[PDB]
């Protein structure tokens, strides 16, 4: 039996709200092991959140979450949980579960799950073309005003990957996210080759395909 | 110091990272490697013990209060972010961490400017995008000019992760105005200064033209 | 104490 940790739950929650993450274990017994929650805000370092040692009945918490978060474990379901209450904007992060080893070193990790805390409403992006002009031409799509993360962007249904740069989202002052995806191609191909960006926004269940053409005069 | 430090290195280089988790002598210390979009991987535990399966070029050491991770010879797969962890009797602290990036020859950016689409102008806003493509080093300066007035505060930048193929970065700067404000001005330009550019490059357009 | 519990569990 191979060891692994599968996380469930997560998503969008408003400030002051409550949310529970799950960490289903297999390949080892959670009742004779330690489970730890570690989070990572976008572009930031790792931050320890909580730890549980079911055998001894000890739980430990970071000061930043103390009295708001609760770590627990269901022996029969071989699953650990992180109950997150009184959420704040600064709790926005990817949340990882991990198994403990000597010295609380963490040897096996879950896949991570994104938790977004914000008052902004779920919203699909508007997709606008970044039209090429005049060697090498550049074109793209502006994926504007969507919420929450993430969006996936591909080109020609995955057929075009070489030269593609999809930029990290930027959080605007409106509370909405926005990004651009660009691709460099040969100028000669602009007349012949058709270019479509495929934007997919699971949280709003919206899917948009936009053909990027060289603007007409 | 909430974000990881940066370090530029070449393949074959020796690297020593010092742990800054505000630790003590008692601390049990661990080291991790993290790559973008992936969970961290355990490298070292108990200060100096090599974790099962981890290459021998990784080593950990303790000298008094100072905990250290050394990579004796950097390999292509080793370019990533590294974190130390310090466990006390009731607390775990991760350090700031160091992001090791690939050293490379200087490469000037290809610069492109994109006026707002008619589709966006209909919706009531106007975004002007300036693209800096495939350059090195990361440090670039992108300044916006509208009718010869230098701008600040109405644009946001975004930078890609170092490219796996050619070790270059790409950057976008997006000037955002209302439709009304966009219509008030004629000439839009982004000026790019960069190490691989002997002089600053300006790409510009006039609103309304081919 | 947190830092010493995993050693004890691995011995069981």
């Amino acid at each position: 039996s191979e060891v692994q940790l599968v996380e469930s739950g997560g998503g969008l929650v408003q400030p002051g709200g409550s949310l529970r993450l799950s960490c289903a274990a297999s390949g080892f017994n959670v009742s004779y092991s330690s489970i730890h929650w570690v989070r990572q805000a976008p572009g930031k370092g790792l931050e320890w959140v909580a730890s549980i040692y079911s055998y001894y009945g000890y739980t430990y918490y970071a000061d930043s979450v103390k009295g708001r978060f609760t770590i627990s474990a269901d022996t029969s379901k071989n699953t650990a949980y992180l109950q997150m209450n009184s959420l704040r904007a600064e709790d926005t992060a990817v949340y990882y579960c991990a198994r403990g080893y000597y010295g609380a070193a963490m040897d096996y990790w879950g896949q991570g799950t994104l938790v977004t805390v914000s008052s902004a409403s779920t919203k699909g992006p508007s997709v606008f073309p970044l039209a090429p002009s005049s060697g090498t031409a550049a074109l793209g799509c502006l994926v504007k005003d969507y919420f929450p993360e993430p969006v996936t962007v591909s080109w020609n249904s995955g057929a075009l990957t070489s030269g593609v740069h999809t930029f990290p989202a930027v959080l605007q002052s409106s509370g909405l996210y926005s990004l651009s995806s660009v691709v460099t191609v040969p100028s000669s191909s602009l007349g012949t080759q058709t270019y479509i960006c495929n934007v997919n926004h699971k949280p709003s269940n919206t899917k948009v395909d936009k053909k990027v053409e060289p603007k007409s005069c | 110091t909430q974000s990881p430090s940066s370090l530029s290195a070449s393949v074959g280089d020796r690297v020593t990272i010092t742990c800054r988790a505000s630790q003590s002598v008692s601390s049990a210390v661990a080291w991790y490697q993290q790559k973008p979009g992936k969970a961290p991987k355990l490298l070292i535990y108990s200060a100096s013990s090599l974790y099962s399966g981890v290459p021998s070029r990784f080593s950990g050491s303790r000298s008094g209060t100072d905990f250290t991770l050394t990579i004796s010879s950097l390999q292509p797969e080793d370019f990533a972010t590294y974190y130390c962890q310090q466990s006390s009797s009731s607390l775990i602290t991760f350090g700031q961490g160091t992001k090791v990036e690939i050293k490379r020859t200087v490469a000037a950016p290809s610069v492109f400017i994109f006026p707002p689409s008619d589709s966006q102008l209909k919706s009531g806003t106007a975004s002007v995008v300036c693209l800096l493509n495939n350059f090195y080093p990361r440090e670039a300066k992108v300044q916006w000019k509208v009718d010869n007035a230098l701008q600040s505060g109405n644009s946001q930048e975004s930078v890609t992760e170092q490219d796996s193929k050619d070790s270059t970065y790409s950057l976008s700067s997006t000037l955002t105005l209302s439709k009304a404000d966009y219509e008030k001005h004629k000439v839009y330009a982004c000026e790019v200064t960069h190490q691989g550019l002997s002089s600053p490059v300006t790409k510009s357009f006039n609103r309304g033209e081919c | 104490n947190l830092s010493e519990l995993d050693r004890l569990l691995l011995e069981l």
